[PDB]
RNA sequence: AAGAACCUUACCAAAUCUUGACAUCCUUUGACAACUCUAGAGAUAGAGCCUUCCCCUUCGGGGGACAAAGUGACAGGUGGUGCAUGGUUGUCGUCAGCUCGUGUCGUGAGAUGUUGGGUUAAGUCCCGCAACGAGCGCAACCCUUAAGCUUAGUUGCCAUCAUUAAGUUGGGCACUCUAAGUUGACUGCCGGUGACAAACCGGAGGAAGGUGGGGAUGACGUCAAAUCAUCAUGCCCCUUAUGAUUUGGGCUACACACGUGCUACAAUGGACAAUACAAAGGGCAGCGAAACCGCGAGGUCAAGCAAAUCCCAUAAAGUUGUUCUCAGUUCGGAUUGUAGUCUGCAACUCGACUACAUGAAGCUGGAAUCGCUAGUAAUCGUAGAUCAGCAUGCUACGGUGAAUACGUUC
């Protein structure tokens, strides 16, 4: 609860891409991790020529929403404190990032990246699916949790 | 596994005429040697004797696949 | 000009050898390459040469075991930050402001003798 | 490639020695018939060739069901 | 469930009743110990020993005996620690030496009071009134606190109790308080009645 | 049970039955052969303190 | 040099027989050299502490065993006499090299 | 039950014995008898053979210690009873509660202390008060980790050097390591809020800051919770059995319902080659060095070690290159058969494992439900015990290693 936070990588320079680098693992494989970001993110600048820092930051604001509901016996408007829409726009990126049935993870995430800045995939799709619960649920209340 | 058959002085005594009806063993691990198929045993699964005749072809097993002890 | 210091984290044990050059990290004398698995992440261990900007052109001596490879260099980079805390006392500040002579104890935890897997309690139906 | 498309057609399994993969040991179906000879050979561990007991044992008392089904 | 203290205290405060070392053959060792405490549980019959200690040097043994009883291991001037030797000679097929130290303020060790207090619901006495004068006839000696707890078929009841008459401070938790511990079975008529004298002396 | 106590403490048929049960009850399991104590006399003789051996818990 | 093998269980003898040994080969001879300790591996003994039921609370039991190395260079002939004449600790390992 | 081929074994078929398998008294004998051979499945009987006064007395004794009979007192019982019990252990629960002395109030059961305000982790304190105080529990004096130092340098470390396949020796203990002890972490100091008192928050020092982290330690008692199966007991019952020994089954069976755990259901991967890193623990009939032939389970001569030297011991996952190119497959690894290896009178009921070949569900699990707040989860190995041989179970250590905790609303 003071959520103490750890260091941002020097490859992409940003505190969002290790929280991303500390979200894609499994099994605590950091090296695994490693090995599928960079690759994608290299797939990243060959196939749109733009640095990804850029398009990533433009990319996770299509997934971010800004209302979630929270029902109890229902459902509420609450604003979203930001370590939390970043966090859940980061589990959205990957747990949609990782039904997509393709050959391997390198274009996996990186094209849903990219289909991200084009407001297409699945998650853009499910911050439009929580942006309608909300909206087809707003009527309940304003002031519940 | 290295064939052992410690009862080796029950298979010579009745070896050379015809063999005698049904002689017994309280052993199971008496591992059969290729010179006394024929020889009919009582082999004891724990409950009675029961009759096993070495027929053909049972040299490199055992008397105790023969005679089961847990029916059904 | 060779400033014997130490440090660790994670049962791994670090003796480092500040010594004036252009700056290569040899660990056990040998590369950054072989011996560390994370070659792109090889600017974590590099933290205080780059929180404290009056040099970063320092080389390092080491010959050293101990624990696995993470452990290992946040192990260096505390006998990185405790070898600046030798070479002069005016870094200090600059050390504690951003920490780094904070000496973690994140330990592998002990397993508990009624538990399973230590904090993994098995399994009520 | 051509070392892992025969390992599961019959003959070659996955860790052999290697147009000229025609001939050699015993490549065919054959090994199937000396397979179904060996356990007529055995039908005595048919007492439990109904169930999944092995010559070198099973402990079968919840857990046998690959040669039985899901329910049964 | 309450731990007893003297578990809790041997390698903290309190030394083990066995000083010696083995490694490579070591039950040869705790063994014969076993049937020498169980030899001396033979006079324990009599002589009210509290504890004995084994010294294992080298070959012979400088076994520490502690009876609240001194005079009576010794018998007349030194005869019967002499054939009590000789007897464990001959019982462990080894050499002993019998160190014997003369211990008063009897009623403040948990062990002898405890073989008192079976000793005393061995004799079909009430519980509650061995029980009391025991805590008062250690508390008038000076002690620090006395938790004793008789159990079972109490007096010949029927159902099982627990009688326990703690007095003052017994704190188990405080892990520098030296707390003698004992349990001493009593084989009564109507079954066997456990005391537990707990003792904090300071 | 001293029957099988009893019969255990003679040479035998084998050198291959020769299981270890402790050496002052008759418990058959859990015999520490380096003590050649049981499960639960090792418990009572270390709480009592008759083998030389702290109780600690501080790995 | 000689060493010996000062193995006891506890510290509370082995520290009365590495200051008499020590200082017996100091006053009866020169340069011994100090009683360096070993990293004395434990023995861990888990039990349940129960009778009949109940693995889900145990019992921990450890079994330390202390070594001091102790070396005598250049040593005199009324210290290998002196050495083994005292002999008090009564449960400490001797071991002569 | 942390070890079920015999033994365990109590249960069951057979062979049997009745002072018995064993404890003890008495008489007789006596430094015990082991070892080979016959029947038998062995237990048991039967041959060769005296080990045959070892401490000591005149010849005979006494008796450390054995054997046979009389079977006489006695055995023996893992037989029944935890609802007669001790001893021992779970759960509430590491939650913060529970009681007592004296006094007061109350006809009395009882209450007060223990309540109310604030507080924390706490019945931890402080304020006011018919309460004053005390005791078990919480808080530590206990151990370990977390930072140096006094000390002592070997089997361990190599500053600085000669020098090698090797820190392997010369030298040293610079650093590190290791341990008997020292100094420290105690809201200790400052500020704000605080009744000026308890404390809370922030900052500084410090390696660690708010019981520093983890363990042990489990109150009064509840469940007539478990154990007459470690043990003894209180009663009852047998004692040519319910006591004993041995061979063969046995706890190691399935048409099954359920609990725990492993393996996965693959591209984060499956396979091939090089290469990195440690802790913790054990070893004398045991640990098997190098080397060797073995595809391989292992086997041969075998240094060294009663243990920082020698061994288990390559720890595994990682990194670098290659393949597979999304499937019931290049995953799997159950099953069946053959060749087998090892322990052990022995792998058939029933041990571990290697090769070859067959390759069966399994392509992510519903209603429900379990565990976890930081080195945690997940995953991956290593070691100990039991063990003559046997682990996905227990125990202990280590590598990589995340987010969530708006809140406590239900």
């Amino acid at each position: 609860v003071p959520k103490r936070d750890v260091l941002p990588d020097p490859i992409h320079n940003s505190k969002l891409v290790t929280k991303l680098i500390n979200k894609i693992m499994l099994d605590g494989k950091r090296g695994t991790a490693q090995r599928i970001l960079y690759s994608a993110f290299d797939l990243v600048e060959q196939r749109s020529g733009r640095d990804a820092l850029e398009v990533f930051e433009e990319a996770i604001n299509n997934i971010m929403p800004v209302l979630e509901v929270k029902a109890r016996r229902y459902q509420v408007p609450v604003e979203v404190r930001p370590e939390r829409r970043t966090t859940l726009g980061l589990r959205w990126l990957v747990n949609y990032a990782r039904l997509r049935g393709e050959k391997t993870m390198e274009d996996r995430l990186a094209n849903e990246i990219l289909d991200a800045a084009n407001n297409t995939g699945g998650a853009v799709k499910k911050r439009e699916d929580t942006h309608k619960m909300a909206e087809a649920n707003k009527a309940f209340a304003h002031y519940r949790w | 596994p290295f064939v052992d058959e410690h009862l080796m002085k029950k298979v010579e005594a009745q070896e050379g005429s015809e063999k005698k009806q049904v002689i017994k063993t309280w052993s199971r691990r008496s591992t059969i040697f290729p010179n006394f198929i024929g020889h009919t045993f009582a082999v004891y699964d724990g409950r009675k004797h029961v009759p096993v005749y070495v027929t053909e072809d049972m040299v490199g097993h055992k008397l105790g696949e023969f005679a089961p002890t847990r029916t059904f | 000009v060779e400033y014997r210091g130490t440090g660790r984290r994670k049962n791994s044990v670090a003796r480092v050898r500040l010594v004036p050059g252009e700056g290569n990290i040899t660990v056990n004398n040998r590369d950054v390459r072989e011996y560390l698995p994370f070659e792109s992440l090889i600017l974590d261990l590099n933290q205080p040469f780059d929180v404290t900007e009056t040099k970063g052109n320092y080389d390092v001596l080491v010959n050293v075991h101990g624990g696995g490879f993470t452990g290992q260099a946040q192990a260096i980079r505390h006998g990185i930050a405790r070898a600046l805390l030798e070479a002069d006392p005016e870094y200090r500040g600059s050390l504690k402001r951003a920490g780094l002579l904070t000496r973690d104890p994140r330990m592998k935890e002990r397993k508990k003798p009624g538990l399973k897997a230590a904090r993994r309690s098995p399994q009520f139906s | 490639r051509v070392v892992i498309s025969l390992t599961y057609i019959y003959g070659i399994g996955t860790s052999t020695a290697q147009r000229e993969v025609v001939d050699g040991y015993k490549v065919e179906g054959d090994l199937r018939r000396e397979t179904n000879l060996n356990i007529k050979r055995l039908m005595y561990r048919g007492i439990r060739h109904r169930r999944g007991l092995p010559v070198r044992g099973q402990k079968t008392k919840n857990n046998a069901r690959t040669r039985k089904g899901p329910v049964k | 469930q309450k731990i007893n203290p003297i578990g809790l205290r041997v390698g903290i405060i309190r030394d083990w009743e066995a000083k010696w070392y083995a490694e490579k053959d070591f039950a040869s060792l705790l063994h014969e110990d076993l049937k020498i405490r169980k030899f001396i549980d033979n006079e324990l019959k009599e002589a009210s020993v509290s504890h004995v200690e084994i010294e294992r040097a080298a070959n012979r043994i400088n076994i520490a005996i502690h009876t609240g009883k001194p005079g009576m291991v010794i018998g007349k001037g030194g005869s019967e620690i002499e054939k009590l030797r000789n007897k464990l000679n001959a019982l462990t097929d080894k050499k002993v030496h019998i160190n014997v130290i003369e211990i008063k303020k009897v009623d403040l060790d948990a062990r002898l009071v405890a073989e008192n207090i079976a000793r005393q619901l061995e004799n079909r006495a009430s519980f509650r009134r061995v029980q009391k004068q025991a805590i008062t006839r250690a508390m008038k000696l000076g002690a620090k606190g006395i938790k004793t707890q008789v159990s079972g078929r109490l007096g010949g009841a029927d159902i099982a109790r627990a009688e326990q008459y703690s007095e003052g401070t017994v704190p188990l938790h405080t892990l520098r308080a030296d707390i003698d511990y004992a349990h001493a079975e009593a084989d009564t008529t109507y079954g066997k009645l456990g005391v537990k004298v707990w003792i904090y002396r300071g | 049970k001293t029957s099988m106590v009893a019969k255990q403490q003679k040479k035998q048929k084998y050198a291959v039955r020769e299981y270890t049960r402790c050496e002052r009850c008759g418990r058959p399991h859990s015999v520490y052969r380096k003590f050649k104590l049981c499960r639960i006399c090792f418990r009572e003789l270390a709480y009592k303190g008759q083998i030389p051996g702290v109780r600690k818990a501080s790995w | 040099k000689i060493r010996i093998r000062l193995k006891a269980y506890d510290h509370r003898v082995i520290d009365q027989s590495a200051e008499k040994i020590v200082e017996t080969a100091k006053r009866s001879g020169a340069d011994v050299s100090g009683p360096i300790p070993l990293p004395t591996e434990k023995s861990v003994y888990t039990i349940i502490r129960a009778v009949h039921m109940y693995k889900d609370s145990r019992e921990q039991f450890e079994q330390r065993t202390h070594k001091r190395l102790i070396d005598i260079v250049n040593p005199t002939p009324k210290t290998v006499d002196a050495l083994m004449g005292l002999n008090l600790p009564s449960g400490v390992d001797i071991e002569i090299k």
